[PDB]
């Protein structure tokens, strides 16, 4: 096998470092974060100029066609800068149509690729909350569909032209193209843990398009390896920062990253940082085979969930007081792995999830 | 072996928090809450609490306090926080129980009377951007000048700075000595000349200081105990301290005791994931309840060891962050919606709690410290 | 509230901890380790002797009355020794009896008392093994029963004169008392990690007489919870040895026990084992008020399975080479923690039991 | 980024499968994989695996070995423990590769054409009871008497010295140099005069050994490299013996997946907590499996980090014990059968394993010394 980038994933990776570095400033973070859209747009506009909403996307589309590994590449530079960008709703949203999306549909993807179309997906419900089996409904309407039901904290919804959403119709769960004015829809605006603008959606009787049949699991298994590279980018982002605090910073007459406590909590993150990453490849290289039993992208998002999460509260912890505070870098990090270990589901809901595709492959 | 609630205990804890919940209507409590001791109501609770009483209700009926026992402070610690009020735990277990020890007559008159009352709030100013877990390096200078003190340097996390009348503060007044014995403790009002604070926005929601000291003068008069020292002062008289950080989690509890609540009755807790992790932090906070009762009980036998106290608040607040962290995945997707958002549930208190638990591990204590002193005091380790 | 052992239970500590010291030497557990019972019958004659096997049981039976707390002081300084009597399933089985027996079944207490009748307690089987559903089935026989089925490792089955068997009947689970000579009963030895030679039952309608009908629940609370005291005795005394060993041992010039990974490692071992004493006495407390809903065992039961069993994982590692060594005496804490915290079920299965009885206390 | 098994690597893998599972029935593999190189067949495995040409399977063509890639040697060291055989590591990996590179032609020509023929065994004699993971601190002394070493001291832990040809024995040559520069690896018959060894029955069942030495006697031409330069040796060629442990995990892979087919044969697959135990400890087992090829290609490509090796070690080591725990829980009272018993499940291996992966966590590097180390040359802190 191999466990490098080739050389265009590794040049794509080294124009969204210096796109995220230009712009993830302390000043800008600041101003986007206490915003009313809580999205960088000049930041949007600097991918797109770049080709980088472009670049996972079909050339028919105007896009490069490299795919989901194109995706990852990006996603976690964007979590290596906690830069605020509606990249995985959009960009796994594009995916999705590119993939199971009528020709109409498909008519979407220029105005992704070129900055001024952004998605964003409506995947969660509020409660038990099962993403494979939304409580939305999906009902008939000639040849459309109209939905009724809430979904949960729909991301970066400011400025979202389409939704896609997840319903169940009389077929079976599936995934809806909304666009953001159709009749019917409200949401609420509601501030998440990373400072992200979300929408709690109200569907009544909204005008709908399906994709088709197999969207849905699809989509879920994308997105879950999605949200692992922005996790995996948040935690490395993390560990750096601290690896390099702790070398300057000095208690007892020696830098703190002399203490073996310290350089033991230290080499768990860059453990699990490693596991993670790995796991996370693997679910790519299975999304490029067509691989459907879903094992491997639940495998690479529990990583995200417990992994992740656990570097970056050892980064916390590590950094003591000077962490807590909102203008020193680390705390968002913390925002961000927090948020994104819970989104689809948390990693104990992925190990039931996981599990029971382990006792039915067993069968 | 009782390991047991007396009913008298009980019955205590059931009036207390019908006052505490009270006091001030939820939302309200949960914004102060939040806000903790640097936030614009601060002053405000604690002048309800001087006028009712509860400020003095563990001091020495000596010092015009109740004197309630070790195990009734504890559980009005509990109840306190529990409703998320914030109380002034460094003025009622800090300061005022070491004037009452240490303190000349004109300080103890000066300061206890209007701590009882909640008309005197301190905030402690320790910590320094170079000297925070090694606090014996601090290098804030005071210099004598006749019968003042000139105090030159700065402290940083210095909690409720912005809200305190005088700051608690520890200073070099001796560079030559060994660190650990050039040290005072010396009492700064915070309209001082040359004092000021700077405000520091934490993660979890509250705001903390930076003060600084610039040519500050106060009497020789305000030193606490003996010039040089102040290290003693500052490394003993903690065990008021510790039931009031390990009373915190008794809002853990109760907010355990909610989400089991809350998912029985949106059919959240038929999943088996569900309740195999409130089983797990249920067993870890059972754990949690019955030691920190331990201490308590120790402190009121005095024979409280510094490993059982160490082994105590690592285990209690590593406890409150399992629990903040599982209990953020059983509420789904609204785990992540802050509170004063719509569709935040149990108004958005585990989210903004996960965000301040990350804290209490360092505060209180440096775990990793904590587990060094367990080693050597509790199993004879030699010193790392 | 209070959190210290009485002057009685404090002098019973002090006597079980001398007879144990005196009899778990080196020597003494490689030769019980290797015989064909695997029981120290020396070891169970002095604590008969010593008045220690009443010490739990009624004054009726000629014991001192003194209670599941007595027992478990005397648990803890097993495991403390890791020596190798079946205490817990003889005086389990005998306070079953005390408790939920018939007149005859208690009229065998005198003989546990003075040292010359044993039991044992059949509670697991093979497989899914839900020890509150036991597969094995009761029949009535007019007055009595026949129990047809199998048990799994059923503990020092050698020499054991009857034992209680856990069979669901007509009406349920229940509790049910068996003569080891029946007949229809068999079994073969099959000897576990903790080198005790256990039984495999097998049950062809095998005559047996019921315990009352609450006995098999409380009996499954009460073993959960004298588990968990040997389990807080081997961490304890694993522990202990430990810190001891890492004193003196030198590399780089100085003690291992100064190194600060070594220190946090033995500040987990402390904290998990004052854990696992509080929630056992909990347990205790929890049995002695009559509670019947099963948390608090399961609680302290879940900690010797996950806590107790951490602490052997790590006072081997600590040791290095010298740990594995199965004549130095760390790696027989790892063997009795190992086999206690799987036994009626490890930690998976105990939170999952748990969660159950929390998801129903809260709809009632 | 490929993650993928070559179709060339499958056909090679299946083949030595069958190949490792038909040298013995199942129950006398199990006896021999457990006794290791200390029992009573390993010298038989070891020979009919020599004749059979995989002992030199990765090793150069001109020292008489097929040349395979470290890949291929990666998948044979993986099924040959995957069936539970015993394989002489040690020889193969170490002595052989460090006997090319640094031996004498005399030298090489003595031990390595014995040693692919499966007719010369070594084991390794470093560790004593006063140097473990002090290595550098040992004191066997071995004294220059003209073209002759006396050497005398002792060894512990000297793994395979009851069947062992040769040992392998680091020694002190010079008392006054600094630790590091005054070694030097010697070559010992086991049929010296003056050498003995002694059994250590080890808990998870194999017979490790103590080796002592008393006035034996070897030429100065014995020893390999450098007088005082046998440090050098010790330090490095260690990336075979890194894949040579990594391997070990194939097993565990293996186990898991009976472990499945026992549980959903018997219904205890039904239950929700073995499916969740089960799911986590297959997200565990792959990133292990694929940690293990990263480590293994950097090793093809001669690009392992020392970071990179001791974390994969580390996590690999201990997702063993973490796997062998959880599936003792999945067994249910089965579980704590010995092998040979009755009711045994899947022979007694996992039983049986629990009792040695503990070893594991401190042979191959002692994991506290990884962690340093990835922390220092992967995140360039300073050394603690
Ligand atoms: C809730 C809270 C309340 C506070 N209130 C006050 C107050 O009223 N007054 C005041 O003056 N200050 C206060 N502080 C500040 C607090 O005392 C300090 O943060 C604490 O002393 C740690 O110092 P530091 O922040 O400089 O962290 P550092 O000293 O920089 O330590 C950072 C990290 O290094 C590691 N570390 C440190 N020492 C060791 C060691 N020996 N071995 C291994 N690892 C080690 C730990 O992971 C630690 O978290 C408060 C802090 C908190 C969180
Ligand atoms: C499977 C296996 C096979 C082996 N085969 C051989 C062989 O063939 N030949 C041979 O010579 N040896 C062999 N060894 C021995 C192995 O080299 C030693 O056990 C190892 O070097 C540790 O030394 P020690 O046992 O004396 O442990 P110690 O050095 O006493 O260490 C004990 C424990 O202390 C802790 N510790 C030690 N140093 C530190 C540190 N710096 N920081 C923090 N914690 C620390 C660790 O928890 C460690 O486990 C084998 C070991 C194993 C596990
Ligand atoms: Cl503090
Ligand atoms: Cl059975
Ligand atoms: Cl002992
Ligand atoms: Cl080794």
């Amino acid at each position: 096998m191999d466990f490098t980038l080739g050389e265009e994933l590794t040049e794509l990776q080294g124009l969204a470092r210096q796109i995220f570095t230009d712009h993830a400033t302390h000043q800008r973070l600041r101003a986007v974060e206490t915003s009313e859209s809580r999205i960088d747009e000049t930041l949007w506009r600097e991918l797109a100029g770049a080709g980088l909403l472009g670049v996972a996307l079909p050339e028919a589309a105007g896009g490069a066609g490299l795919g989901l590994g194109a995706l990852c590449v990006l996603l976690e530079e964007q979590g290596r800068h906690v830069a605020p960008v509606p990249l995985w709703p959009t960009l796994v949203a594009a995916l999705a149509i590119a993939e199971h999306g009528t020709a109409e549909q498909r008519d979407l993807l220029p105005g992704v690729v070129d900055g001024s179309r952004r998605l964003t997906v409506a995947l969660e419900e509020f409660g038990v909350g099962d993403v494979a089996a939304p409580g939305c409904t999906a009902v008939p309407d000639g040849d459309g569909w109209r939905l009724s039901g809430t979904k949960a904290v729909v991301p970066s919804i400011t400025g979202a032209a389409h939704l896609l959403v997840s319903a169940t119709g009389p077929d079976g769960p599936g995934l809806f193209l909304v666009d953001a004015d159709a009749p019917g829809l409200s949401w609420e605006r509601t501030e998440t843990t990373s400072r992200d603008m979300a929408g709690n959606l109200t569907l009544d009787a909204v005008p709908a398009r399906a994709l088709g049949p197999a969207a849905l699991p699809w989509t879920l298994d994308v997105a879950r390896t999605a949200l692992a590279a922005v996790q995996l980018g948040v935690a490395s982002g993390a560990l750096h920062i601290t690896a390099s605090y702790l070398k300057e910073r000095e208690q007892f007459g020696r830098p703190l990253g002399t203490f073996q406590a310290v350089q033991h909590q230290l080499a768990d993150c860059y453990i699990e940082i490693e596991a993670m990453r790995v796991c996370l490849w693997q679910a790519v290289c299975a999304a490029e085979d067509g691989a459907t039993d879903g094992k491997a992208a639940l495998v690479a998002k529990w990583w995200a969930d417990e992994g992740g999460l656990n570097v970056v509260h050892r980064t916390q912890h590590l950094h003591g007081g000077i962490g807590v505070d909102v203008d020193y870098p680390i705390h968002r990090y913390f925002l961000w792995g927090k948020q994104i270990s819970g989104t689809l589901g948390g990693a104990s809901a992925d190990l039931q999830r996981l599990g029971d595709l382990i006792a039915e492959g067993a069968a | 072996m009782d390991l047991r609630e007396p009913a008298a205990l009980s019955e205590l804890r059931a009036e207390l928090r019908a006052y505490f919940n009270g006091l001030l209507p939820a939302d309200e409590r949960r914004r102060v809450g939040e806000q903790g001791v640097g936030g614009e109501r601060f002053r405000e609770v604690v002048k309800m609490l001087g006028s009712d009483g509860w400020l003095g209700y563990g001091w020495p009926k000596e010092y015009g306090g109740q004197g309630r026992s070790i195990s009734e402070q504890y559980v009005l610690f509990d109840e306190v926080q529990r409703a998320g009020l914030p109380f002034p735990f460094v003025t009622v277990n800090t300061v005022g129980p070491t004037l009452m020890k240490y303190g000349t007559e004109e300080q103890k008159k000066k300061y206890l009377p209007g701590i009882l009352s909640g008309d005197i709030v301190f905030a402690i100013g320790y910590t320094e951007p170079g000297a925070g877990t090694d606090l014996a390096s601090l290098t804030t200078r005071a210099v004598r000048d006749g019968d003042e003190f000139v105090i030159d340097g700065s402290k940083i996390f210095t909690s409720g700075a912005n809200t305190a009348d005088y700051i608690w503060l520890a200073c070099r007044t001796d560079p030559e000595a060994p660190k650990h014995k050039g040290i005072s403790i010396i009492i700064v009002p915070t309209d001082a000349e040359g004092f000021s604070w700077s405000p520091i926005q934490t993660v979890g929601g509250m705001v903390v200081t930076a003060t600084y000291y610039s040519g500050v003068r106060v009497p020789v008069s305000e030193v606490v105990g003996e010039i040089n020292g102040g290290w003693k002062l500052i490394t003993t008289q903690l065990n008021h301290e510790r039931i009031g950080l390990a009373a915190l989690g008794g809002r853990m509890i109760r907010l355990w005791e909610d989400v089991v609540a809350w998912a029985r009755d949106n059919g959240v807790l038929e999943q088996p994931w569900v309740r195999r992790d409130l089983a797990r932090t249920y067993a870890k906070l059972e754990a949690m309840r019955l030691l920190n009762w331990k201490m308590t009980i120790a402190v009121e036998n005095d024979e409280l060891t510094g490993a059982d106290a160490g082994a105590t608040k690592a285990y209690g607040t590593e406890t409150h962050i399992d629990v903040q962290r599982t209990l953020t995945g059983i509420l789904g997707a609204a785990g992540r919606i802050r509170p004063e958002s719509p569709g935040a549930v149990l108004a958005g208190q585990i989210e903004q709690l996960s965000r301040q638990g990350i804290v209490n591990t360092f505060g209180g204590g440096v775990n990793e410290v904590l587990r060094d002193m367990v080693a050597t005091l509790g199993l004879g380790m030699p010193r790392s």
